[PDB]
């Protein structure tokens, strides 16, 4: 659960958002920063699952 | 405080932080669930507010004073006490029961 209080992480894949677009002089949000990697391992999950299934031995 | 109106009505706000406060207190607590409400209710059980407090005005005069809560569950502020106010310190606080919906 990394929507809740302390994090924040507003990842969600239905919403279809694939890069957080910094911009200068404004806060740096740290949910920006889970969101950012977030949205990284989401994909590596998708592409490794296109390929392998969970419990597939290398 | 100074209690300033064009209405006839002030407010004093009040926001109390649950998280921080079983963050510190319980920090086995886990908080980042989408059940941490229910958690913390079931936890604290029935909550009382204790509130002292006076009016600077004439000992004969008295003003109505209402303490209310927000009820997420109806999107409302519940009034949970209503007192006249005056010269002599009084409790006006109530037991609010559980605070899920708050």
């Amino acid at each position: 659960n990394f929507k809740g209080s302390p994090y924040l992480d507003r990842f969600d894949p239905s919403k279809d958002r694939t890069k957080v677009l910094f911009n200068p002089d404004r806060p740096l949000q740290q949910a920006e920063l889970n969101e950012m990697q977030s949205i990284d391992q989401y994909y590596l999950k998708n592409l490794g699952d296109a390929i392998f299934k969970d419990g597939d031995k290398q | 405080l100074s209690m300033q109106t064009t209405s006839g009505v002030s407010y004093l706000y009040n926001n109390f932080n649950f998280r921080d406060y079983m963050s510190k207190y319980r920090p086995q607590v886990d908080l980042q669930s989408d059940e941490a409400r229910r958690i913390v209710s079931d936890y604290i059980k029935e909550l009382s507010i204790d509130y002292y407090l006076s009016a600077v005005i004439p000992p004969d005069e008295s003003i109505e004073i209402k303490l209310q809560v927000y009820d997420f569950s109806i999107n409302r502020w519940l009034t949970v006490s209503i007192n006249n106010l005056s010269f002599y310190e009084k409790n006006i606080g109530s037991n609010i029961g559980y605070i899920k919906d708050y």
